[PDB]
RNA sequence: UUCAGCGUUCUUCGGAAUGUCGCGCAUUGGCA
């Protein structure tokens, strides 16, 4: 039993809008705050969004079974990777995918520059009926923004990691083509995992191959 | 608490006294797009206030506030209406006591009543 | 484009900013560091200051050109371009033409659609106008302003005008014929209101003497500038009422002090040609 | 599941404008900025834009169904490709526009060319009744500038596709002959369309017909 | 930005100063039209403040720090400009030596920063709308 | 006749988010 890290980083090709709550919006500020850690008050991309997204593509790319209603219910892969939680036949997530916090080399990249984390996009909508536009303030973040993912990877099927790998390979693919975060259909969302480094931090798991 | 006593509920009755019906005409007839124009920049100014942490207005903010000044004024001067409303709601004034506290709050609590103003002035339409 | 059309950029320059070779009779039109630092590295930017401390008024660049003698050719490293000029007076003033980011010659599709609307009024979403094809800048010459008052007169307004488009509807909300039928129309009623009171007038003889109006002048439109009052803007009276009234409220020196309703209001271009030119006059045409 | 990734050209036949907000502007400068990437510094054209102009085209070419006050009912085919929200019939978005970048090529031609890739254009509105005019600057996009439009689409109705990327082509079309951006009736926002490469990413769908 | 003479600095509230000490009613005929800068108009205004703008548009679309040699030759041209027009009217020779604007193009072509001259041309926007807001 | 331009506007008006989900399940409980 070993766990392996996973730390990189990702690279926004374009805006990133995972949105969140619980502030009020001042008249004329962002109608749709994107989600930040309130201490740094940076932007991040929360480890659900990302687990969530990769479960999804991967998923759709294996397959989903007719009528699947929950979430317990997808090939068994997908369960023994991202965890299933069923009646008394419970799988544990061999993955875990944490908040992917802004860089600091980014965070320096934004100071030179005088460049603002956020863009505070400016939509509306125009209606079908009156043709009528309706203004909208989003906070995307901008494109030279890179995150830390860190991923933790739980060896215990020592004889089913390297398949293992192999899905999370395809479901990074996945994501690099497919958007992280909300918005993503109109523009949002595009990012490629370009920077990684795997080791084993605990146990004595072969990591160079990986 | 900025100054003479200037609130949100002074806000709010300036906004009622002004107002006069003929249609509805509030400060001697001004436009919700001008008062949309100067809640722009305030917000422009209030982002770049609101994403640093320190409690102290940097210079750069400060500077951005005399020019906030500066365009009050000259949109008082391109119409008399908006000109009205700055004398009657002191907005000039409260951007004056904010530079001299040299203080966030104090900008957050002017941020505040403008957008008070805004609301109350769509709310009596 | 039957008369000599100026889309302004925004941008007026002076006498001093530009060259003016009144015997080889063009316009240098110069950009101004180029200028300033040749005349830097040369030494004649301190005698340049010193021409335009001497004479306030009149500071033509040419004449201090003459003055220091320098060579045509470093005259031709400044100069941004040359125009073919005409004057009916060296230059006072100048219009530059509207010059997109790439620098060729073009009139936006917006002053044919703003016009357009204006001749047709008497929404507007359908009626799709996109910039005009490019031309090349040989065909911007600079032309002047001459008020016709019962009598000529030059001024100091020169312009760089144009020698002498796609587009969509929809079929419900606008049709072709329509709209030509309402630009003839609208012309028609310019004629008839406006232009036989500056017929009637001896600047209007004389201007038609000399064959200044074109012979043919269907589809006539005032799309750049210097056209008047008349367009930019009803029985006949009431109209030249109403214009008396607006501009006494607005200009308050010449038609505010004098009370009598003018002979026709508004009460008001020379070209190296022996014809006169009228500015803003084009003819247009349309295909499906 | 494959995901074939459309990559072209969308070259500015005139000037273009689209506009954004939250920009402090000097007196007698340009009143209504074009949006930019704030890393770039560079116009750009959103991807939102770009989606939202498409099907409001499409949907306009097929046809719009009276009194239609909401965007989620609308032409079942342009649900499909686009997506959809009503409650009980959510549609999975198939086509994903991204930004699009102003590309080195077109910046590297007007930087030999000296020239900026913005432009400040001079307007005024003439008040008919009393003849007076108010000017503004509005900021275009120079001619002859180049951007590189990014779109995926997620290969799910298999049988379909087929129909579903003609009408990609149909709405590109739609876009070809209408503008983008701000006010084009009056003759900004052309554009014209060059398609690179269509490939399929990831999966084992065939892209040499498409 | 600079300084002037007599250790007064060069602010917005000094742009606001400025104009009001050159304002005086200068009742006519019974009419109380205000002037400023002894008989200066807003056209001369405006014109020398399109001169401004087309150097700071020039500046603000460039992302260099440090003022280029181009905006150099600009800001040149535009010390040449100013002197021009202050011989060709004497109000504007008076707006000029009195708002000290020919001595603040040169503070900011030494000063060689983009955010000098920003600040610059926020001085004269203070100047411009100042102008505007006590007429 | 000569010379010279001059003033006017510098953006305006609206749209400032909307609809939807608002935890669910499993165990604890209730029944049996």
């Amino acid at each position: 039993y070993s766990k392996i890290r996973i730390v990189g980083k990702i690279d926004v090709l374009t805006g990133l809008h995972i949105g969140g709550g619980g502030e009020t919006s001042m008249i004329g500020a962002i109608a749709s705050p994107v989600v930040r850690d309130p201490y740094s008050r940076l932007p991040i991309i929360p480890g659900s969004s990302i687990k969530g997204k990769m479960r999804s593509l991967l998923a759709k790319h294996i397959g989903l079974i007719p009528g699947q209603k929950m979430h317990n219910q997808d090939a068994p892969e997908i369960l023994r990777l991202f965890g299933s939680s069923q009646k008394g036949a419970i799988q544990s997530s061999r993955l875990q995918i944490s908040d992917a916090f802004f860089s600091k080399a980014s965070q320096e990249e934004f100071d030179k520059k005088d460049l603002a984390y956020t863009e505070t996009k400016f939509e509306n909508t125009i209606s079908r009926l009156t043709a009528v536009a309706n203004p909208r303030q989003i906070e995307r973040v901008t494109r030279g923004a890179s995150f830390d993912f860190h991923i933790i990877y739980n060896v215990e099927n020592i004889n089913e990691v390297m398949a293992d790998f192999e899905n999370i390979k395809t479901a990074i693919h996945l994501l690099e083509n497919d958007y992280l975060g909300g918005g993503g259909t109109r523009g949002n969302g595009r990012i490629r995992f370009v920077i990684d480094s795997i080791d084993t931090v605990v146990g004595d798991f072969d990591s160079s191959n990986l | 608490e900025l100054a003479k006593m200037i609130d949100l509920n002074f806000a709010r009755k300036v906004v009622e006294e002004n107002k006069r019906v003929k249609e509805i005409v509030l400060f001697n007839g001004l436009t919700t797009s001008k008062l949309r124009n100067l809640l722009e920049l305030i917000n422009h100014v209030y982002t770049k206030v609101y994403n640093s942490d320190d409690t102290t207005l940097s210079e750069d903010v400060r500077d951005e506030l005399e020019y906030l000044k500066v365009k009050f004024a000259y949109e008082s001067g391109r119409e008399p209406a908006v000109r009205t409303f700055i004398e009657k709601t002191y907005v000039d004034k409260l951007v004056d006591v904010v530079l001299k506290k040299n203080t966030k709050k104090i900008f957050l609590d002017y941020c505040k009543y403008f957008e008070a103003l805004v609301a109350y002035a769509k709310f009596y339409r | 484009v039957y008369g000599p059309v100026h889309i302004g950029s925004g941008k007026i320059i002076r006498k001093q900013e530009y060259i003016y070779d009144r015997r080889k009779s063009l316009a240098h039109i110069v950009d101004g560091p180029n200028l300033v630092k040749f005349l830097n590295k040369k030494g004649k930017f301190t005698a340049y200051l010193q021409y335009l401390n001497t004479t306030k008024e009149r500071a033509d660049l040419y004449t201090f050109l003459r003055q220091e003698q320098i060579d045509t050719n470093d005259w031709k490293t400044f100069v941004l371009y040359t125009e073919r000029v005409n004057q009916g007076k060296g230059m006072n003033d100048l219009h530059l033409f509207v010059r997109d980011g790439r620098g060729d010659l073009y009139i936006p599709g917006s002053s044919l659609k703003g016009a357009l609307r204006t001749v047709l009024e008497g929404a507007f979403h359908s009626l799709s106008i996109s910039d005009s094809l490019p031309i090349d800048p040989k065909n911007l010459a600079i032309y002047q302003k001459i008020d016709i008052n019962k009598e000529l007169k030059p001024m100091p307004l020169y312009r760089e005008c144009v020698n002498v488009f796609t587009m969509k509807i929809n079929s419900d909300d606008w049709t072709i014929e329509k709209i030509e039928k309402q630009i003839q129309q609208a012309y028609l009623q310019y004629w008839n209101k406006w232009f036989v009171g500056m017929v009637t007038t001896p600047g209007g003889k004389a201007f038609i003497k000399g064959g200044g109006l074109p012979s043919v002048l269907p589809t006539v439109l005032f799309l750049g500038g210097g056209t008047g009052f008349p367009s930019k803007t009803k029985p006949k009276e009431q109209a030249q009422k109403d214009i008396f009234a607006i501009l006494q409220r607005r200009f308050r020196n010449v038609y505010g002090k004098m009370a009598t309703v003018p002979k026709n209001v508004p009460m008001v271009v020379n070209d190296s040609t022996n014809k006169w030119y009228q500015q803003g006059v084009c003819l247009l045409e349309f295909q499906p």
